[PDB]
């Protein structure tokens, strides 16, 4: 098997990057009916890691010219 | 002193959390008490109501029987995770939680004969579909439906422990808009394709108090409608006075309606208050248009006939409108 | 409490009229019981009058209409069959009562008209 | 009655906690059933509606083939947590949860053959497509989309169990300001970059009830417009009356527009 798709549970065992969104006041991932995270490995030595996120990212709106 | 310790230790040892009491035997009957601590809010816009209560379940389990201890054993709440308990749930809840300060608000009490008392402090937002056609003269029925998730009537039954006295605290409940006229308890079986499931139902009949609306909605509307009739006694030739009075009465009526809309819940369908407000609006509109008729008919081409008849008809017709409204909506 | 009165009974049109707390029992189900046989389920109507349901056997033969202004339920038959001879019943059901097809979940029953063809 | 415990334990042992049913074989025919308790709220501001339902996932798994009882031995708690289940999720939901009082609303039934039935009472804040250009005369389609996250059609397939009868409880839906005209069930295969993924969809056609706005919005404006036309019958030389009438009708229209805009 060249592409080993992984379950979403033991991904915590594998190191993942510390990527966090700086300009985010609140973010989360939906956990039902199962966790909405996936990982895949390739024997060449490659890791793919995909999530689902809904970020309420801030945006400094300059409303001087409103509307 | 350690007798209770090792007694409880042997009680928990060899306990099968998987299986209900009398797994191969007849179904186990679960009695229920509720103590309504408060009904925090009733939302017409969301069609639900929040409810805080002490919910207690009684059931006899022979595994948890002890002797030589003439005292009821109240145990630490965490033991509830180690014993079997019913899979009770509120079928019409939107969100519910057991309070958790200072510890989890939960109690397990074991009696020597084997009875188990399992109490929780639950705040739940239950759904109350409401018929608001007679609003604010309406009367709602808000129910709490208690049912078992997996087990069927062959495995359990529900009953109200203490009978009609199973629910207490309803008298002390005070709401700002409603009065709890009556409460009722029902126990039934609900048939599905899977089978027959037990159910308990706790119903409240709420009557909306109308003292707010009389002084905020009805008396102002009636008084502006009466003031609109003052123009019938003003001279036909006082165009500025009569037109100003009529149009300002219309503006005042529009103000009261907008304010009520902003203050009251949304409820996007026709209600009784809407009909009354639009009736008053039509009355002031016709009162203003009456002077249009008078002015055109006399200036354009001792009291005139139209004003003389209006003085009788408008109070009379408004009286009939009020009579029909109050009979139909009460 | 709701009191159900059944009337009517080849464009047949039966009527069911409810008197009382009909909002507490929004669903009305049309059933039929033949002689000897037990009570069968024919159709159902909700509070709004939309999102109806019909049995598989008689899905296309029958139609159901509603009017809450006068609070009546009309059941229209376009074609009749000799096997349809039976007592037609109108029943009411609570909101969280249970499944549609079963009779025990229905609290209030009409006396039901008799139809023979 | 320890034998049922030993049966559960031995079927647990040797079972693939992670591997899907029939990895080398065809995909798993995962059927779906829904019993809508009630759609809660519909926000024209937030573009979403909250839906409460009993989501049921049906599938076949030969590995979990017990014996001894035919009454459909149904489980919960620890063993029910760790058996493999599909990765189904709702694509549109902004936020969702599973009710957890008095116990976690969840059940996993195991048939003797190997079939697994996974029931969950769920509240999902699905998103709805609203074209409010014709508000309040509008007519919306609100859809709940069910899709597999990682597995393609090669591994897992979705279908409606019972055809049009799969999604019951549509009649139970009772929204105040909306009338549910029709509902539809759709099953398709989307094409993402990775491959062909399965998808199911449950759509409701909601129609707004245009009786509230006619009463309380359109007719006040129409009557105020007629009252504005009243000035054409008053004498031309009544400047105070006609000017007061016109300007106060303008004031009343602005009042209606400004305060009504705060309520919609
Ligand atoms: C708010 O609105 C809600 C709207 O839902 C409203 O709810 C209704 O309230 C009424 C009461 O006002 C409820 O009526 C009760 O139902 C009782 C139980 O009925 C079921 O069980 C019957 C058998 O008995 C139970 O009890 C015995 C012990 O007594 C026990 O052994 C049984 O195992 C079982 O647990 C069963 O028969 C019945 O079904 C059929 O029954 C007969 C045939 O036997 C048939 O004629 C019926 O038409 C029905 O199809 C059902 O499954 C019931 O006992 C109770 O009865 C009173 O009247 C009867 C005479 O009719 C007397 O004989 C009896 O002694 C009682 O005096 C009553 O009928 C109704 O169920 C509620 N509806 C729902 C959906 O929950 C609330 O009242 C409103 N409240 C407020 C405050 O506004
Ligand atoms: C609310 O508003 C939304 C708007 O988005 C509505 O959404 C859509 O509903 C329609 C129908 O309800 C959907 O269209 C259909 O697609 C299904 C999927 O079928 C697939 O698989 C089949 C084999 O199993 C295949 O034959 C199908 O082929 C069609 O599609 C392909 C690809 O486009 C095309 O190449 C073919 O030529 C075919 O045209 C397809 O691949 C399909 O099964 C549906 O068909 C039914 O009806 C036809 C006609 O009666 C009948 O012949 C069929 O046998 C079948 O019974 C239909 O074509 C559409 O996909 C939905 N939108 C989205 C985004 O998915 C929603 O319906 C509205 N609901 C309400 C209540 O208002
Ligand atoms: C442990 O719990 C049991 C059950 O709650 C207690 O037993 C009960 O004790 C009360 C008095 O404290 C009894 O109440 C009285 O009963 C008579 C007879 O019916 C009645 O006439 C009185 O009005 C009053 O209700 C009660 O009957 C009795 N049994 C039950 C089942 O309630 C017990 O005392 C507790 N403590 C210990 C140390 O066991
Ligand atoms: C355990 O689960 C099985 C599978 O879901 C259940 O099977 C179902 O059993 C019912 C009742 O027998 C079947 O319904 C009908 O039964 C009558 C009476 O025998 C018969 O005349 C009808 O033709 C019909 O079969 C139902 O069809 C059947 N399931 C399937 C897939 O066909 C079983 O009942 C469960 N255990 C119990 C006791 O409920
Ligand atoms: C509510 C109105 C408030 C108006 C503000 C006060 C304005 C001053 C009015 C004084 C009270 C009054 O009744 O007016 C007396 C005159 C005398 O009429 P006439 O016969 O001398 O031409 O007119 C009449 O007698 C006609 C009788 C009009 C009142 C009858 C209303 C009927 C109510 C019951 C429904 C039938
Ligand atoms: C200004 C007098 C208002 C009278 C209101 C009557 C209310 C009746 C409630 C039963
Ligand atoms: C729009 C209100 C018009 C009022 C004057 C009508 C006069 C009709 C004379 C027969
Ligand atoms: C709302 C109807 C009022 C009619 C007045 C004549
Ligand atoms: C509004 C009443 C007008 C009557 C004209 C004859
Ligand atoms: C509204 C009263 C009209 C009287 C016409 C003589």
């Amino acid at each position: 098997i060249k592409v080993l798709r992984l379950n979403s549970n033991m991904v915590g065992k594998i190191w993942i990057p510390d990527t966090f969104f700086r300009n985010s006041k609140k973010a989360d991932a939906h956990w039902i009916t199962t966790p909405n995270r996936m990982l895949r490995i390739w024997n060449d030595g490659r890791v793919l890691y995909t999530l689902r996120l809904t970020i309420d990212a801030e945006c400094q709106l300059q409303l001087h010219n409103f509307p | 002193m350690s007798f209770v310790k090792e007694t409880v230790d042997k009680l928990l040892k060899g306990y099968d959390i998987r299986l209900r009491p009398d797994f191969g035997g007849p179904p186990v009957c679960v009695g229920m008490n509720i103590d309504i601590a408060s009904i925090d809010m009733v939302s017409e816009v969301n069609m639900d109501y929040t409810l805080t209560m002490y919910f207690q379940q009684y059931w006899r389990d022979k595994r948890l029987a002890y002797s030589g201890i003439p005292l009821n054993l109240t145990l630490d709440n965490r033991v509830a995770d180690q014993l079997w308990v019913p899979d009770t749930y509120f079928l019409n809840d939107k969100k519910s939680f057991v309070h958790g300060v200072t510890v989890k608000n939960r109690m397990i009490r074991l009696h020597p004969d084997g009875t188990v008392l399992y109490g929780l402090r639950i705040t739940t937002t239950a759904a109350c579909m409401m018929d608001l056609r007679r609003y604010p003269l309406d009367e709602q029925n808000c129910t709490l439906e208690i049912e078992s998730y997996g087990y069927t009537t062959d495995d359990i039954e529900f009953y109200w422990r203490g009978g009609d006295k199973a629910v207490t605290g309803v008298e002390r409940i005070e709401l700002p808009q409603f009065s709890i006229v009556e409460h009722r308890l029902v126990s039934r079986n609900v048939v599905f394709a899977t089978g027959a499931y037990p159910r308990l139902s706790l119903s409240f009949r709420l009557k909306r108090n109308i003292g707010y609306f009389i002084l905020q909605t009805y008396m102002p509307s009636i008084l502006i409608t009466i003031l609109s009739w003052v123009s019938f006694w003003i001279n036909y030739d006082a165009s500025a006075a009569r037109v100003a009075l009529g149009i300002t009465t219309v503006l005042t009526m529009t103000t009261i309606n907008t304010h009520l809309r902003e203050t009251l819940p949304k409820i996007p369908y026709v209600k009784a208050i809407d009909m009354y407000l639009m009736g008053c609006f039509v009355f002031v509109f016709l009162a203003l248009l009456e002077y249009a008729f008078v002015n055109y008919i006399f200036f354009g081409r001792d009291v005139n006939a139209i004003d003389r008849w209006s003085r009788i008809v408008f109070p009379f017709t408004f009286s009939l409108f009020n009579l029909v409204y109050w009979l139909y909506y009460v | 409490q709701v009191q159900l009165v059944e009337s009517g009974g080849g464009s047949l049109r039966l009527s069911c009229a409810a008197s009382g707390h009909t909002f507490n029992y929004p669903i009305m189900g049309w059933f039929r019981q033949a002689p000897g046989k037990e009570r069968e389920f024919v159709g159902a109507i909700s509070w709004s009058g939309g999102s109806t349901s019909y049995a598989d056997s008689v899905k296309d033969r029958f139609t159901i209409s509603r009017d809450n202004a006068k609070n009546t339920v009309y059941l229209e038959m376009n074609n009749l069959k000799p096997e349809d001879t039976a007592v037609y019943y109108c029943a009411a059901k609570g909101r969280y009562s249970g499944g549609l097809y079963y009779p025990t979940n229905y609290d209030y029953w009409g006396q039901g008209t008799q139809v023979t063809v």
